[PDB]
């Protein structure tokens, strides 16, 4: 909460880098709500590891990023 | 293999589907085409005696 990782995720700590990342992972028009949980995901493990923090790239997701965010709107529903 | 995953799941139904025409495809019977052919043979007449 004493750092300033606004910046961080918007900018770096990427949901999507076309080129590293796969075409698998790409969450489509869901990208709105979905980016933020991925961008998260990537900072969490930014911060974890005991170096400087670096650019953080989802590469792929086990199973489509629109069979994940089906999968979350499973368990929104409680 | 890239299509959204909804899209990409219709198409194994597709695709399977139509893999039950594969389990009765063209039959194996070809040497046994001969004995379709052979079932034929015994309601033949005695010409020759």
């Amino acid at each position: 909460m004493t750092l300033n990782t606004g910046p961080y995720i918007h900018h770096h700590a990427y949901d999507f880098k076309p080129g590293i990342t796969q075409p698998s992972a790409k969450s489509r028009d869901k990208s709105i709500w979905m980016s933020p949980i991925l961008k998260l995901l990537c900072t969490s493990y930014a911060m974890t590891v005991a170096g400087p923090v670096r650019t953080s790239i989802v590469t792929e997701i086990d199973g489509s990023a629109a069979a994940l965010s089906g999968n979350l709107r499973v368990w929104m529903r409680d | 293999l890239l299509a959204t995953p909804m899209i990409n799941n219709a198409i194994r139904s597709f695709l399977t589907a139509w893999d039950d025409i594969r389990i009765l495809s063209p039959d194996v019977s070809s040497k046994s085409l001969s004995a379709y052919l052979d079932s034929a043979v015994a309601n033949g007449p005695e010409l020759i005696i």
